[PDB]
């Protein structure tokens, strides 16, 4: 996240940090974010996983908070299914489908137990969005300048908002490489934004007064670029996708 | 090729000291939080004392406050209790367990040792401590 300012515990605590693991006893690496939107399913994006689809490879933490105590019996989550989206495509510059399923449980096989740290977020209703200039807010781990090769340590929260299709897809913004299943999301002084390394992580807008998983951090051209807004997996027209692979 | 051994294992009169140590093969145990924890007969697995990675925070249970003491050293790839002042109600198995603490959460190990183990990454086999008047 670019801007913005560092979060606490129940501020996001539908918030995952995606792991990959490393050979032998070395410490995983951050790879992505989520949201957890069932206390056995985590929403994040298929771009993070195209590389290395296995489940395996995979661990989720949750609950993060600089006042949470970490307990892995109950934060940390091997990954029994990883479900990426069939038509996930890599086009010029946009991901198409850009969007994943991972079912969680603890080492006793226990999914996300409700805590003041740990939650789950709504999803919208059917190609229900909140309207064009409304606040969102986004979260990660993710860089803090595009320039930047440093992840930060602790979380951060920002706030940007929703771009109108019209004005994403003029031509000095993105053109034609946005379509109707992506959100474009940016800060009118174009100096706060989402960054590699928030891929997966919500974009949470208010639906009539509560707050929603609208986006997943898909992609974008640079970080906090002018006239270049972060895009989005649009959630809202992935519903049934989603409640295919839960039931 | 990961290996947690623990060590020191034996019988000791009650009122006596014992030291166990932990050592690690095949990673770098120091990037890990290590607890110990100790399994008796009849009961279930508890967390008698934590560390965390720097050696900075630690957590005891109670019934060993102010006569266990856990420290580690990352040079050597080790963690060591200092058992003093046993009392039979300390016969176990002990057993060594390692697990890396993600970014992101508070400093404290309190929760890592408070809730019996389950979780924890890697394992040791674990040493008997016996204390008994038979010593
Ligand atoms: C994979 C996912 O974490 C990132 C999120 C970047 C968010 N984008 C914006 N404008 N806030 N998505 C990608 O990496 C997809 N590819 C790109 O964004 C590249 N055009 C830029 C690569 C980079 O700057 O790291």
């Amino acid at each position: 996240i670019v801007g913005g300012e560092f979060t606490e515990v129940e501020n996001q605590p539908w918030f995952a940090a995606i792991y990959q693991k490393n050979k032998g006893g070395s410490p995983p690496s951050f790879k992505c974010g989520g949201s957890l939107i069932s206390p056995c399913w985590v929403a994040s994006a298929a771009h993070c996983f195209i590389q290395l689809p296995k489940k395996e490879n995979y661990v989720v933490y949750l609950g993060q908070s600089k006042e949470s105590s970490y307990n892995p019996g109950e934060m940390k989550f091997e990954v029994e299914q990883l479900i990426l989206h069939e038509y996930y495509r890599e086009d010029s510059l946009a991901y198409h489908n850009d969007i994943a399923l991972l079912k969680i449980r603890t080492s006793t096989g226990q999914c996300a137990q409700p805590s003041r740290s740990i939650q789950t977020i709504a999803l919208p209703p059917r190609f229900t969005d909140a309207p064009f200039g409304s606040d969102c807010e986004i979260t990660g781990f993710g860089k803090e300048s595009e320039s930047d090769y440093l992840y930060p340590k602790n979380l951060k929260m920002s706030v940007v908002k929703l771009v109108s299709h019209e004005q994403c897809m003029q031509p000095h913004y993105y053109g034609s490489e946005i379509n109707y299943k992506m959100l474009c999301a940016a800060d009118p002084e174009w100096k706060t934004d989402s960054c590699k390394g928030d891929s997966g992580g919500p974009l949470i807008c208010n639906i009539e007064g509560r707050p929603t998983l609208s986006g997943i951090v898909s992609w974008g051209r640079g970080c906090a670029e002018k006239n270049k807004p972060g895009v989005y997996t649009r959630v809202s027209h992935f519903l049934d996708w989603i409640q295919s692979h839960i039931g | 090729q990961v290996q947690l051994q623990e060590s020191g294992g034996g019988l000791v009169q009650p009122g006596g000291s014992l030291r166990l140590s932990c050592a690690a093969s095949g990673f770098t145990l120091g990037y890990y939080a290590i607890g110990w924890f100790r399994r008796a007969p009849g009961k279930e697995r508890e967390g008698v004392s934590c560390i965390s990675s720097s050696g900075g925070s630690t957590n005891y249970a109670d019934s060993v406050k102010g006569r266990f003491t856990i420290s580690r050293d990352n040079a050597k790839n080790t963690v060591d209790l200092q058992m003093n002042s046993l009392k039979p109600e300390d016969t176990a198995i002990y057993y060594c367990a390692a697990e890396w603490v993600p970014p992101g959460y508070g400093a404290t190990v309190q929760a890592l040792c408070n809730n019996a183990g389950y979780g924890m990454e890697y394992w040791g086999k674990g040493t008997q401590v016996t204390v008994s008047s038979a010593a």
